[PDB]
Parts: structure tokens; sequence; C-alpha cells
């Protein structure tokens, strides 16, 4: 798995392998492999969505949400940089 | 990753650029390692449209278009012949049946072989006449220039015959500087094939009207770039690339070493800026400039001295990955705010003293630490030299500290000199205040005397 994985745009897979074992016992139906790929993709999801909510603080022009003020300044400079490099 | 490789390719030019005793090609030396398919085919575009005889005025004359056509053509010879070994005029003929005496000349015109062309001429001079002598000519000047009556012959041959066999119209219209608004290629029109005739046979149109996208960014990586060689586009294209950040770096410096980087640069190193500060500062090697990125960089990056140097123990600087620069760092250092730093870079830098003053002044009356590093700094200019008056103030500060230790004894009256028992002690510090060579405050004796009173 190793020698495919880095053939394959880039140790990882027995971390979630281990996961994988901790949810197959733990909830029924899920097996090794079957719960490693799930917790992958929960993985994936989780950072998007904080991205998501990292962006729904950048304050804008269509929707403001109620935040507090301080890390304003770092999210701006954050976005900022992103938007240097074209990005979309 | 392929961000180190790109680094290694920074830092080797840098160490270069700082010897600056021998210009050797950092462009060959960066991009072969690098590549070492997106960078082998880019860097392979870069060297073979930027490899021309060798700043924006020349870029705005002539001189350029000629390199720009002598290593595009080159090149496009060179892969058609590429191909051609697959076949392997045997190539070029299966190669006409594969789509499928002007056939062979325009097979030795796409092939690059003005030998092949007279070979097919001398074959077919019977009926062609005057081509013949006109490619002869093509052929005895070097850069294929004709003469200006043969091109005004050819102008006007094209427009009274070959206006209605395409070969003939193509080669009479491209000799002879005719046909310039037409030239369209029947032949050849689909993509690869399409690109070269556009050459074969204008900036605006070419960078603009034509698009990328049409000239297909996929094969681009050599073909688009290649054709430009439109500079900053290309890296600004390529650098938009996602798989061709460090690659468009790495060209881009190439360039620009040749002679918004800052931004672009910037960027770029903010990519690896979490691990590899040592590629940060191999990229700083291109840019006072560089003593303003040194100074916001480095912080921003991560701890000043990872980024710099530590001003150990000694005061030596253990470098990091220059007096007025490391002053200037000791001043922007402080003005940074940050005590310790501050702090840091005046003792690099009388600027050691002031800022453990200014730090001693609070936490004289985390006290213990400040009392402890105020007085080690003191010991440090006292010991190695630094003056008599900040040396014996510092010898103040850790008096009065352990004075008001006791307070809260004996080593500090020392230093300084350098209920009827109650009321009887009462009246023993009324007498030791009231005749003591100390002229202390009169409301501390006047308190003093109400709690005397409320004793007495």
């Amino acid at each position: 798995e190793a020698f495919i994985l880095s053939d394959l745009y880039n140790i990882a897979a027995v971390e979630l392998l281990l996961i994988g074992e901790q949810q197959q016992p733990t909830f029924h139906g899920l097996t090794r492999g079957l719960v490693a790929i799930l917790l992958y993709w929960d993985g994936k999801s989780c950072m998007a969505e904080s991205l998501l909510h990292l962006i729904q603080a950048r304050k804008g022009k269509t929707f403001t949400l109620d935040h507090s003020p301080e890390v304003v300044s770092m999210v701006t400079r954050f976005t900022d940089d992103l938007m240097e490099q074209g990005l979309t | 990753n392929v961000e180190m490789a790109y680094a290694r390719q920074m830092y080797m030019y840098n160490e270069k650029v700082v010897s600056g005793h021998l210009q050797p090609s950092l462009v060959d030396l960066c991009t072969e390692a690098a590549e070492r398919k997106n960078v082998s085919d880019l860097w392979v575009m870069v060297k073979q449209m930027t490899d021309v005889p060798l700043t924006l005025k020349s870029r705005c004359s002539g001189q350029m278009q000629m390199a720009f056509v002598r290593q595009a053509l080159n090149y496009l010879e060179q892969s058609y012949k590429n191909y051609t070994l697959i076949s392997v005029y045997n190539l070029v003929r299966s190669f006409l049946n594969i789509r499928l005496v002007w056939a062979l000349i325009y097979y030795c015109m796409r092939c690059g072989d003005l030998m092949a062309a007279q070979q097919v001429v001398n074959r077919a001079q019977h009926q062609l006449g005057d081509f013949k002598n006109c490619f002869q000519e093509y052929i005895h000047n070097k850069d294929r220039r004709l003469s200006p009556t043969t091109e005004n012959k050819l102008r006007l041959h094209y427009r009274r015959a070959v206006r209605a066999d395409p070969y003939k119209r193509a080669v009479y219209c491209i000799i002879g500087r005719c046909d310039v608004s037409d030239n369209h290629s029947e032949v050849a029109d689909k993509t690869e094939d399409y690109l070269w005739l556009k050459l074969s046979q204008f900036q605006k149109q070419l960078f603009e009207d034509y698009g990328e996208s049409h000239f297909a960014v996929n094969q681009q990586p050599y073909l688009y770039f290649q054709v430009l060689f439109q500079f900053e586009a290309a890296i600004a294209f390529l650098f938009r690339l996602e798989r061709t950040r460090c690659h468009a770096v790495h060209v881009a410096l190439a360039l620009f070493e040749l002679k918004n980087f800052i931004r672009l640069l910037m960027l770029y190193t903010r990519k690896f800026e979490p691990t590899d500060p040592r590629e940060a500062l191999q990229y700083f090697y291109f840019l006072s400039m560089f003593l303003r990125c040194v100074s916001e960089l480095v912080i921003e990056s991560r701890e000043f001295d990872m980024l710099l140097g530590k001003l150990e123990k000694d005061g030596s600087r253990k470098p990091g990955a220059t007096k007025t620069i490391i002053n200037k760092v000791a001043s922007v250092a402080e003005n940074k705010g940050l005590f310790e730093e501050a702090a840091k870079l005046y003792d690099l830098a009388d600027k050691v003293l002031e800022l453990t003053n200014k730090l001693l002044s609070p936490v004289v009356s985390n006290r213990e630490r400040l009392k402890n590093m105020a007085l080690a700094i003191a010991e440090r200019y006292k010991s190695q030299g630094v003056e008599k008056s900040i040396n014996s103030t510092f010898y103040l500060l850790l008096d009065l500290i352990t004075f008001f230790d006791e307070y809260h004894i004996d080593l500090s009256f020392d230093v300084i000199e350098r209920d009827s028992v109650l009321r009887s002690q009462a009246r023993a510090l009324i007498t030791f205040a009231g005749m003591i060579p100390y002229r202390m405050s009169g409301d501390t004796n006047a308190r003093l005397v109400q709690m005397e009173v409320l004793m007495n």
C-alpha cells in the first residue's frame, strides 16, 4: 500500500487503519478498512467546514455574521495573501 | 518537495551571486535539476525558448523577435523530426498519407531542411522557373532574407497566379512578404499543426485574441510559452497553475537575474516558510529592500532568532539560516514592541542596558525574573566594558530589589550605608526617624505621629 500511495500524490494508511479498527469494534457493521475510509472522508469534510466558517468570518458585501472583531485583521491578511495567487 | 528542488536551485544561485566571480547559467542549472512531466516539459520549454543570443529597451527592439523566432522555429523543426523518426522524405510522404514537388519542398520547410528544399527544388525546376533562384538566394542569405525586388516579384506573383496551388501560394507569400493579411492554412488547421503553420506563415492577436486555451495550455508547458518568448504573461499563467508554482518562480528568477516580483516571490516563499526558512533565505538571496524583507519576513515566518541568529549568552551571533544591518534589526526589533525581542536586537547592536532599564523599572518593586534578567544584562555589559553610570544603576536596581525582598534587609542596609514595649518601640522609631540623616516625606512622619497618637 505504501508503494502504491506514494506513487499516487503522497504510515498515514496505518494511522487511518487504527481508527478504522477502533470504529469497527465500537460500532456494529463497520470493519477495519470501511471505517478507515469513512474517517478520511470525515477529516476532509471537517477541514472544508472550518474553511467555510473562516469564510463566514471574512466580512464582505452581502451577509455578515455576528462575530468578534480582533481576528478580522488576521483573516483579512490571510485572505489577501490567498487572493494574491489567483486561486479560483 | 518540488519546493525543495526549486530550493536547492535557489541556494546554489544565491551562493554564486554572492561570490560574484563566475556568471554561470543558473537558468540551465535549476531547470535541469528540478525537472530531474510538467517539470520536464516546462523546463525544456524554458531553456528552449530562452536559449537565444544575449534591458526593457533591448526587449522593445527587434532583436528580441529574431532570437524568439530562432529558438521557436528550431524547437518546432526538432519536434517534427523527432516525430519523423517514428515514420522512419519517407516520413514526410507517409505523413502526407497519415493526414490522408511542393509537398516535398513544404516537408523540407516544416522539417527545417533548406537542403532537402533545394533537392526537391532542382528536381522540379523544370516548370516553376525562378522559384529555384529565389530559394537559392534565400539559402545564401543566412536569415532567409530575400532581395527587395525579388520579394516584390513574389508578392505580385502570388497575387497573380497562386491566388487561386496552396503550397505555392504559401511559399511565394511567406518568402516575398506577401498576402500578409491572408496566409490561411488549409492543410494544417488543427491545434498543434495550426499553431505551427501560423508561426511559419500581430502580438496583440497572438496574446489576447489567440489566447492560451486555444493554444492548448496542456502542451503549452513547452509550446505557448515558446510562442510568446510574453514573458511575465507566461510567468503569471504558470504561476496560477498549481503544479507550476515553483517552476514559474524558477523561470522568472532566472530571467530577472538575467535582468510585482516582490509580491510574487513573497507569496511563493509564504508557501514553504513554515518548515524551510532555509528556503526562505535561499529565495531572499535575490533581494534597503533585502533588509526590509529580512526584518518583516524573519518575524512573520518564525522566531527572529531562528531566521537571523541568536545574540547568545556571550553576545556572539549564532547565525541563523552587517553591523548597520543588525543595528537596524535592533531598532526595528525595539519598535516591534516585543520586549524580549527588542532587547535582543538592541543588545546585538547602550541599547541592551536601556532596554533592561525600561523593563526593570516595572518589575523591580515576573518580578524576580525581571530582576535576574536586568542584572544579567548588567553583569554582561559591566564585565565586557560597556558605562559605569548604567552599571551602577543596575547595581542600584539589585540593591533595591534585595531590600524590597527583606521588607516583604541586613545586607540592603549595609549596601545603602556603603503595650508598654510597644509604645517604647514607637518612641524609638520616632527618635530614629527624627534624628536620621535622611529627610523623608513629612506625610510619613505625620502618619507615624497619628499612630503614636492613636497609641497614646
